[PDB]
């Protein structure tokens, strides 16, 4: 669903889709070539 | 008959080995891709 997505670091809007992208254990979020965050790790559980 | 057929066969070897012959059409995509990518990068700037 398309709603506001805020995980602990920023407020944003998008749609969550499970993908194969992986983050470092201490890593929170990452950005695309456009300098915009395409994914954020769950602050509670472990998922990308 | 041998001259016309041999000239067409050289086209397949020219486009496969030399990729710079099509660079005229590659610049059209590059000028459009660099213009869109740079236009996005200005959103992160504070502009004073």
């Amino acid at each position: 669903k398309c709603v506001n997505f805020n995980f602990n670091g920023l407020t944003g809007t998008g749609v969550l889709t499970e993908s194969n992208k992986k983050f470092l254990p201490f890593q929170q979020f990452g950005r695309d070539i456009a300098d915009t965050t395409d994914a954020v790790r769950d602050p509670q559980t472990l998922e990308i | 008959a041998n001259q016309f057929n041999s000239a067409i066969g050289k086209i397949q070897d020219s486009l496969s080995s030399t990729a710079s012959a099509l660079g005229k059409l590659q610049d059209v995509v590059n000028q459009n891709a660099q213009a869109l990518n740079t236009l996005v990068k200005q959103l992160s700037s504070n502009f004073g």
